[PDB]
């Protein structure tokens, strides 16, 4: 719970009709980090249960 | 019943918030209908809402 | 873009008092011909009497489809070129929406030539909405839409490579 | 005209001004005098000016005129100068700003 109390901040700013391309680069920064916190999250939890029963 | 543009140019129909204001954060209601009465185009608009956001 | 529909927004008969014919250049030839231009856009030029008279033009949204839209303005090299395609006087080229705003006069200099052209030729688009209109007025060094497309759309890419 | 403010205090101040663009000569003419028209701005960082462009945009709220909306913060310490001809909107109020990173949520 330590190491993860780090917060990644990230609000979506409204973008206009001529700034589609910086909205795409929002959306795909946030997406990416969502995707990479969950992935790291879920699969440690999986690991850390299996050498906790191991344990 | 408005948005940030009637808001802070002021809308006659949005005059409710004025004066000397403070706050955390500001809440805008999707199907608002007053907004920017004579038409045009506020140039910055998104960096300004931005810039007030803070 | 997931598909488009080409269709005539403005057609030549639409702005009155103006020669619509001779918009053609050397610089933008066919494979057949070597004088010709856009085929969207249509090159405004003066009839034998002069003045270049106050153009208008209108489109109405009814349908559902976004409309993807192109016009253009013209910057000579010398005032001589400017008198003769088109009038004497202030020339402007201004065109608005329900949320659109444009607004260009004419910026007469001597660029260095490409294809044989010291003059230049501004380029805009824009998407008019469903329900939206569009007026466009103009004294000269229009650029007139001809040609425009109904889009509909779902999210894409674009490749660049052979 | 001609208009101007000095920044004594701390606080930044957000402003706003607009250009109105009629839609013929006949509206300017009536509203405003006749000649080159400009609405033009400084400060010690921000240069503004505008000129009329009338043009018959399609009618929204019984409307087709315009008015262009621009928005700027002077600084603490920054002066603003106004100037124009004609075709000016002008700024009445101001908000005096102090600030602190927040957001901005479109919900119901």
């Amino acid at each position: 719970i330590n190491k993860m109390n780090t917060q990644f901040e990230a609000v979506d700013h409204e973008f206009s009709n001529l700034e589609r391309r910086i909205g795409n680069l929002n959306k795909r920064m946030e997406d990416g980090f969502l995707d990479v916190w969950t992935y790291n999250a879920e699969l440690l939890v999986l690991l850390e249960n299996e050498r906790t029963l191991d344990l | 019943d408005c948005t940030i543009e009637g808001w802070i140019l002021g809308n006659p129909k949005c005059d409710l918030l004025l004066g000397d204001q403070s706050w955390s954060y500001i809440v805008e209601r999707p199907n608002a209908q007053n907004g920017i009465c004579y038409p045009g185009v506020l140039n910055e608009l998104e960096e300004l809402k931005a810039f007030i956001g803070s | 873009g997931e598909r488009v529909e080409r269709f005539e927004m403005f057609p030549k008969s639409t702005w009155a008092g103006v020669d619509t014919s001779r918009g053609v250049t050397n610089a933008c030839p066919s494979y057949t011909i070597d004088s010709s231009f856009y085929r969207n856009l249509v090159w405004i030029v003066k009839t034998d009497s002069a003045t270049y008279p106050v153009i208008k033009g209108t489109y109405n949204n009814t349908g559902t489809q976004p409309i993807l839209y192109f016009w253009g303005v013209h910057h000579p090299l010398d005032t001589t070129v400017q008198d003769n395609l088109y009038g004497s006087g202030d020339k402007y080229v201004r065109m608005g929406t329900e949320s659109m705003n444009f607004a260009k006069s004419p910026e007469i200099a001597a660029r260095p030539a490409v294809n044989g052209q010291r003059s230049r030729i501004d380029y805009y688009w824009s998407v008019l909405r469903p329900g939206e209109t569009l007026n466009v007025e103009s004294n000269g060094n229009l650029i007139a839409p001809w040609y425009a497309y109904k889009f509909v759309s779902k999210k894409g890419a674009v490749f660049k490579s052979d």
